[PDB]
């Protein structure tokens, strides 16, 4: 079933066994271990330094534990990047998800990461969002106008950008 | 061996861009074979493993620990960062970060490591020390991958990076327990499989990092040897190029099937 991929990321939801993951992504291109702990780690399209990927983290190391977190990189396209330095600037810790969306185009960002600390409870839900300029997404893993929004419990704690102009 | 020089030139016609190399006796430090030995190409990931003996300098000196653990938030955070993501709310130590900046070109590991030796300027001043009076950073991860032409930001010279990276490895700069845990880092790097690595025949030994960068760049240094030891270097970088990954990848092996044969 190829290398992992935007819709096998978006296909695994939390809650899912470590053998509903190896499942969707492919074993093949997964891991545990080593450098990631509990956790599954599975890589896109590689190319070397820099390659596309998904870790899914789980409750516990037990081999009934449950998808508790997801993060990727370079898996998932904005689906209309309009971010500007500008807008990114009227950004404002405290703001809620809905509000900073408004703030930086409706479909700006992405998912770099979610995760739930209290699973099943969804208290101090931790989210981080990847937001790109029109130019600045890239699935070759070189960016050109991005940003990091993280929040906890659906309210804006910071932010930080690279190359928007 | 001339022959390699052969590929070397060719490499550089296909991919429209300047390639450097140098092959280096590890022993002796002398040069058996080079191209533009003393033009400048960006570091990229490579200059990590510059990073990682500063800080085992530091770690010999009594001033820094392997297993020190770095409790870092989401602030510090950069792209490119498989392993420093997943390990954020429960920290990494100075040893787990070099394996990832190493062997995966973690960036934010790199940035956290170069916060603990004081910064690109301090890398700088640790390479210049050690009589390297060439090699400099000067930004940190993601910005120094810019590549930008005749930029001698974040930039070294293949035969000055050769001569580091023996250095580094041999000299008594770092105390044995510490060259040995560079170059086991390097020898598990994850990242290079398409480099050096796949024309690399069983029973040979090859500790490397890799980077890539903006603007076609792309680059390797490497410490192997035949029968399980290292005995040269090789140095690889080119810069400029329009060609794919994959296709500088495929340059970039050919050379290292030269060298091979020609050992």
């Amino acid at each position: 079933a190829g290398v992992m991929t935007g819709a096998k990321f978006t296909q695994i939801q939390f809650g899912m066994t470590r053998q509903q993951v190896l499942d969707i992504a492919g074993a093949e291109n997964c891991e545990t271990g080593g450098s990631f702990g509990d956790s599954i780690h599975c890589r896109g399209h590689a190319a070397g330094d820099y390659y596309a990927y998904a870790t899914f983290g789980f409750t516990s190391a037990a081999a009934d534990a449950k998808v508790d977190s997801k993060s990727q990189e370079k898996l998932l396209a904005p689906s209309a990047p309009t971010l500007t330095l500008a807008k990114f600037n009227q950004v404002t810790v405290g703001m809620t998800r809905a509000q900073v969306l408004a703030t930086v185009g409706q479909g700006s960002c992405t998912t770099w990461s979610e995760y739930y600390p209290a699973y099943p409870s969804t208290a101090g839900v931790t989210l981080s969002l990847s937001c790109f300029d029109v130019d600045g997404y890239s699935s070759t893993g070189f960016y050109r106008g991005s940003a990091h929004l993280w929040f906890t419990d659906g309210v804006l704690q910071g932010k930080r950008q690279w190359d928007l102009v | 061996h001339p022959e390699t020089l052969v590929k070397v030139k060719d490499a550089e016609d296909q991919l429209g861009a300047r390639v450097g190399y140098i092959e280096l006796d590890l022993n002796s430090g002398k040069i058996l074979e080079s191209f533009r030995p003393e033009e400048r190409f960006p570091m990229m990931s490579t200059f990590k493993v510059l990073l990682c003996g500063a800080v085992l300098s530091r770690i010999d000196a009594g001033q820094e620990q392997l297993g020190r653990r770095i409790h870092y938030s989401q602030n510090d955070l950069v792209y490119n960062s498989p392993v420093t993501e997943k390990h954020l709310t429960d920290g990494m130590t100075v040893r787990e970060l070099c394996s990832a900046a190493i062997t995966m070109s973690d960036n934010t590991a790199a940035n956290l490591l170069l916060t603990t030796i004081g910064g690109p300027k301090e890398l700088t001043a640790f390479l210049h020390n050690m009589g390297d009076h060439v090699t400099r950073l000067d930004r940190w991860e993601p910005e120094l991958n810019e590549a930008i032409p005749n930029d001698e930001r974040d930039t070294t010279m293949p035969a000055a990076m050769a001569t580091t990276l023996r250095k580094l490895l041999t000299g008594e700069l770092l105390t044995l327990a510490s060259r040995q845990q560079l170059i086991d880092w390097m020898e598990a790097d994850k990242v290079a499989g398409p480099l050096l690595r796949s024309a690399l025949p069983a029973g040979w030994f090859i500790a490397d990092k890799s980077g890539a960068g903006e603007r076609g760049s792309r680059g390797i240094i490497a410490a192997l040897g035949p029968d399980g030891k290292p005995s040269r270097i090789v140095v690889i970088y080119t810069t400029g190029s329009q060609a794919t990954m994959d296709e500088r990848n495929r340059q970039i092996a050919e050379i290292g099937a030269s060298l091979i044969k020609h050992w």
